[PDB]
């Protein structure tokens, strides 16, 4: 954790590692931090091949063109991302990033899959 | 070649963790744009359009809830132009430090906290932590940095600050820092009030 | 309509050096603060470093400092990332993205991204 060599890299532990669900479904993804990042978290979405896209900034602020079904909240060390109605275009891999201290770290990632 | 914009900090260059400090650049020369550069863990350059009042242009930059990256040597540059940012001479460097990251040290006073006028007082700062350097603050702001001693026989790391002959009282505080993180300081030493009794 | 175009995919041998270009369009290059993020099979996403906005200097992560240099040219309106000593594990897709800014000196997120450049370290 802390050893006097400054603040070690803020480690983000993201959960779950993978998910399979249906269409019109609700799913929640949790992201935990080693230290306290405040509201300075961001959630990104990456579909295969395509570059990752920002979905939610400032823990809860949604960028433009983001459906309201994508919703995220949290504070301090615990954070969540809740997709209310799962749709086919939503199926991808989602990450969380801390914007606090310079060692900017991403979560391992969560994979959302359609069963069909 | 332009005159140096003057950069100051309100309230002071010492800022506690998760607290906010305001940095202002003022100059008799009127720049429409003001720029601020930080050297340290995170280098960043912040822009705010200048507000022109009286005959002196000014700009209030806000450093948000204090964190490690936002600490460092801040310099303010000014420019009357827009896109090319034809830049002014650098502001005199201002070092913003974060306080409260590490354990608190202890501040003593030899001969004593309350002393007669003229009697020279030498405040001392010690802690078991291996702080490489100790910093002293009078009335919320000072510039007296002295290196720590080797691991003392008592197991302490100590630095002696000679205040000299004391005529005016004051409340002094002490902070600890490491060489690897120079602009990152510790908690505040419990305040010590130098009291001068004069006849 | 700020968008980023990255250099074409390149394949090099171990010990070589690779330079990736990030083309900027849709705004003033100086205003943007561009960072490089690596996605490697086995490593989700890693922030290698980024360029400061106006003066073009660079911040680097400790793991990638010593082998990575991030530069930029205003006239070219293009950013560059160079990995000095290529290693087989460095095989990954390398993205460039603009990190947005907000009040208090904080940067909150990376709004714009590039298509990514894939380096493949093959013997
Ligand atoms: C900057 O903030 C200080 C402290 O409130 C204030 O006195 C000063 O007028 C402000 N300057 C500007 C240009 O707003
Ligand atoms: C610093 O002091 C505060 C109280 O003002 C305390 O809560 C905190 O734990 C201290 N930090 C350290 C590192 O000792």
């Amino acid at each position: 954790g802390g050893s006097g060599g400054g603040g070690s890299a803020i480690r983000m532990t993201q959960s779950p590692s993978s998910v399979s669900a249906s269409v019109g479904d609700r799913v929640t993804i949790t992201c935990r931090a080693s230290q306290g990042i405040g509201n300075w978290l961001a959630w990104y979405q990456q579909k295969p091949g395509r570059a990752p896209k920002l979905l939610i900034s400032t823990a809860s602020s949604l960028q433009s063109g983001v459906p309201s079904r994508f919703s995220g909240g949290g504070s301090g060390r615990g954070f969540t991302l809740t997709i209310s109605s799962l749709q086919l275009e939503d199926f991808a891999t989602y990450y969380c990033q801390q914007s606090y201290i310079t060692p900017w770290t991403f979560g391992q990632g969560t994979k959302v899959e359609i069963k069909g | 070649v332009h005159r140096k914009p003057s950069l100051l900090a309100h309230p002071g260059r010492l800022v506690k963790s998760e607290e906010t400090v305001i940095l202002q650049c003022w100059s008799d020369v009127r720049f429409e744009h003001f720029l601020l550069h930080r050297e340290g863990k995170f280098k960043d350059t912040l822009h705010l359009i200048g507000e022109h009042h009286d005959g002196v242009s000014k700009a209030n930059f806000s450093i948000g809830p204090m964190m490690q990256d936002l600490a460092g040597t801040y310099r303010c540059y000014g420019s009357v132009t827009h896109s090319p940012y034809q830049l002014s001479a650098p502001s005199d460097p201002l070092d913003i430090v974060i306080t409260g990251l590490y354990e608190k040290p202890s501040l003593s006073a030899q001969p004593g906290p309350t002393v007669l006028a003229g009697e020279s007082v030498t405040l001392s700062c010690s802690s078991r932590s291996s702080y490489d350097m100790y910093h002293l603050s009078r009335e919320g702001e000072a510039h007296e940095c002295r290196f720590s001693a080797g691991p003392k026989v008592n197991g302490t790391f100590q630095a002696d600050f000679p205040l000299g002959p004391a005529t005016h009282g004051g409340t002094y505080r002490c902070f600890g820092s490491f060489r690897d993180s120079p602009y990152e300081w510790s908690n505040s030493s419990d305040p010590l009030l130098v009291s001068v009794i004069g006849n």
